[PDB]
């Protein structure tokens, strides 16, 4: 009520460890009777098979590269500012596009960039209603040592093959090249995300670490002839497991805020003459002139002991 | 002394019978209800209205009201 | 044992000679240019008996953006143990462990000191396996005589005595050496 | 905040508007925005409310469009201002279930649902539904019953709404009551109150 509406959020671009990859596709070995003999690589790669409609394959030219079964964010934080019931809703951009700019060590830094031209509207991941205790998950779960909150926001089916596919196949382009897929390589598939509020009021939540989930399923090979193994309860066709790879905000890529306080109630309060304020986020400062020359002339000769200065406050 | 309710307090209160009749004629019709002022208006599709009245205030007062609906 | 765990000399010198590596003088070193030649597999005999090696001197196009005083620098690393001949501490990606995804996700960060005297540095972010297995914020002070000779993005090779490890190599008297795949300034 | 929200037809299309206290709804169609087709129809109720943070709020659930694509639950939307509506969409299985005629209550400081359902094996009102936080739904088991379902004297009461299938209306006045309003089949009136909000404490 004395200082109107403030309203955050923030941009962030993903991290890739030097040389990361995902695991080869599963190739069959076979003799001239077609007996099949030995096996390499670890993903699955067969379609038509009514076992494997739980994933997507993905292509470059006319070849199958990997699946992707799911894309997935967490949002981490320790702790949050406000109230901890109220709903609010939040949703996800990819940055990026014909003729926006990108985030670099001179736009960042500066509280008050405007995201409208590092993103584009229709580029949107997903979305999530959250209440920063999230009574969705039962109190035996929340009070372990080892648990921390998130907003956990897994995309669409589309999305998710769109976003996992150009990731995947800019690895694989990576790898056919003998070249390793650093970040610089990566921000070419996924420039990284806009983390934009919506709905809600009273709830600052303090992002320490947005993460990203790749998806995809593999087959469990045997230890020395690399065939797949076959399901060891009844019946099946084969065996087969989900794994991942994580990519994540940290501290070797660049990270921005949008802080935006009310500009005329900060503007109107800074011309208030009674009192100064000292308003944080990017807000206001106190400035205060000292008495530097009439010290300088009437102690003159003596030693200075002590020198005091104090600010205090209203409640 | 040893202070004891005499019913319990996290508990929704009916009553034993339903307070009132519905006043509208043909009650097949469709129902609405609304709030103005100090009285509680119950309308009916054919052009027809009901109501009642509430006491002074002060909700925690011993008030006992609904019992008579006037056209 | 007390003074004569310090032979660690000798399995420094176990450790040259069973690889292809030449020594150089620092007064040799900063006298052909600066580099450390990899096709002969050179390394620099630097202070407090530090064996170092550059392999990308970094920021080739830029030449400016050197390290310098209350910086911050981001390590990615692998630590290898010089009496015994194994991998001992690490944060980066190989397929050997590819599926571990907590060991490599998050680097190592520290605040470098450069006042006049007594260079040293201090972690602020630890990588979960230094942080589980060492538990110590110091960083090793080998490290810290690489950094007037490369620049940011560089990739160097060390040995380290134990006068100048870590909490642990100090007081086991054990000798490692470090393939620092990256010293970055820190961003965001 | 002062005014009424409502939907219009800008050229054969569907907006939210907002008339503002004493002048004429918005009707700029650049700066209006468009209704989605999830968005409820017939038999709206609506509920407004101040959260903690001192910023009204409002809510509301009816009946949708006669079909539509993977509709099993009854989500609520919400809106910070009367510009647009925004769901309540939940991804778990904390979702409640598919109403007719649902009506929503914010009381006690919680949130309340009542209505009829349609699974043929326990139709008609069953229970109320209640959420602390708006976005994880529970049934009560317990106190806080439909009217007419009494405690053990020694049952349930003719006049009583617990599997009965019939039109209805309700409100909540500035007592607290709760006013249920019963048509063919039910044919009476209902008052309740939870004793704590009576108390002097």
């Amino acid at each position: 009520e004395t200082f109107g509406t403030y309203q955050a959020g923030f941009l962030a671009q993903l991290n890739c460890p030097d040389g990361l990859t995902f695991p080869e596709p599963y190739k069959e070995v076979t003799d001239a009777s077609g007996n099949v003999i030995s096996a390499t690589g670890r993903m699955v790669v067969d379609d038509k098979d009514p076992e494997n409609k739980d994933v997507t394959f993905i292509k470059d030219g006319n070849q199958i590269i990997g699946n992707i079964r799911a894309v997935e964010l967490y949002l981490w934080y320790d702790s949050y500012f406000g109230d901890s019931l109220t709903a609010c809703r939040l949703s996800v951009y990819e940055l990026g596009g014909n003729g926006k700019e990108t985030l670099n060590l001179d736009n960042a830094y500066y509280t008050d960039i405007n995201p409208e031209d590092f993103y584009d509207s229709q580029n949107i991941l997903g979305t999530k209603a959250y209440t920063a205790v999230d009574l969705s998950v039962k109190d035996s779960i929340r009070n372990l040592s080892t648990y921390v909150p998130s907003v956990h926001i897994a995309f669409k089916e589309d999305i998710a093959t769109r976003v996992g596919g150009n990731i995947l196949t800019a690895a694989r382009k990576a790898k056919n090249a003998d070249k390793e897929f650093n970040s610089q390589l990566f921000r070419e598939a996924f420039q990284g995300i806009y983390v934009k509020s919506d709905y809600g009021d009273g709830t600052v939540l303090y992002i320490d670490q947005p993460q990203m989930n790749v998806v995809y399923k593999c087959y469990a090979t045997d230890s020395i002839t690399g065939k797949k193994l076959q399901k060891k309860d009844g019946s099946g066709k084969d065996s087969t497991y989900y794994s991942y790879r994580v990519f994540a905000t940290t501290r070797e890529v660049i990270q921005a805020n949008q802080l935006k306080n009310d500009p005329e109630r900060i503007d109107a309060l800074i011309k208030e003459d009674k009192n100064t304020y000292l308003k944080s986020p990017a807000g206001i400062f106190t400035e205060a002139t000292l008495p530097i020359s009439d010290i300088q002339n009437e102690l003159t000769g003596d030693t200075l002991n002590a020198v005091k200065l104090t600010f205090t406050n209203y409640n | 002394n040893i202070r004891m309710h005499t019913m319990v307090p996290d508990s929704l209160s009916w009553g034993k019978d339903p307070i009132a009749n519905n006043p509208v004629r043909n009650t097949a019709e469709k129902q609405k209800v609304v709030t103005l002022g100090d009285k509680i208006l119950l309308f009916a599709q054919n052009n027809e209205i009901y109501s009642t009245a509430i006491p002074a205030g002060s909700p925690t007062d011993r008030l006992n009201y609904g019992q008579k609906w006037d056209k | 044992y007390a003074e004569m765990l310090e032979d660690e000399k000798n399995a420094v010198n176990k450790f040259i000679k069973d690889k292809g590596i030449r020594i150089i003088s620092q007064d040799e070193f900063e006298k052909n240019d600066t580099v450390t030649n990899l096709e002969r597999n050179e390394y620099v005999a630097l202070s407090d008996g530090v064996y170092m090696q550059i392999v990308d001197r970094g920021s080739a196009e830029n030449k400016t953006d050197t390290f310098a005083n209350n910086n911050e620098i981001c390590v990615r690393y692998i630590e290898e143990d010089i009496m015994t001949r194994d991998t001992t501490c690490f944060n980066v990606f190989l397929e050997e462990w590819g599926d571990a995804n907590q060991l490599y996700t998050n680097p190592a960060v520290f605040r470098y000191v450069a006042e006049g005297s007594y260079v040293y540095g201090t972690f602020i972010q630890m990588d979960y396996y230094w942080a589980s297995y060492y538990q110590s914020t110091a960083v090793p002070a080998g490290w810290l005589l690489a950094l007037p000779f490369v620049r940011n993005y560089a990739h160097v090779r060390l040995i380290v005595p134990s006068k100048v490890g870590h909490s642990s190599a100090q007081q086991y008297v054990n000798p490692y050496y470090y393939d620092i795949w990256t010293f970055s300034k820190a961003l965001n | 905040i002062n005014g009424i929200a409502g939907i219009v037809e800008i050229n054969g299309e569907k907006y939210f508007s907002f008339a503002e206290k004493d002048v004429t709804w918005e009707k700029d169609i650049d700066k209006l925005t468009v209704v989605p087709a999830e968005f409820p129809i017939n038999n709206l109720s609506a509920d407004v409310y101040a959260t903690e943070s001192g910023t009204l709020n409002a809510i509301v659930v009816g009946n949708t469009e006669d079909g539509l694509d993977n509709d099993t639950a009854t989500v609520v939307w919400a809106s910070e201002d009367g510009k647009a509506w925004i769901p309540m969409e939940i991804p778990s299985n904390n979702n409640c279930p598919k109403l007719v005629d649902p009506s929503i209550i914010h009381y006690n400081d919680a949130f309340y649902i009542c209505g009829k359902e349609t699974k043929d094996d326990a139709k008609g009102f069953q229970k109320f539904y209640t959420s602390p936080t708006l976005l994880v739904w529970k049934g009560v088991d317990r106190m806080f019953m439909l009217p007419g379902i009494l405690p053990p004297v020694k049952s349930l009461h003719e006049s009583s709404f617990k599997g009965k299938e019939v039109n209805y209306t309700m409100v909540v006045d500035r007592n607290h009551y709760i006013w249920m309003v019963g048509g063919q089949g039910i044919d009476k009136i209902w008052r309740g109150r939870v004793n704590k909000l009576g108390f002097l404490i």
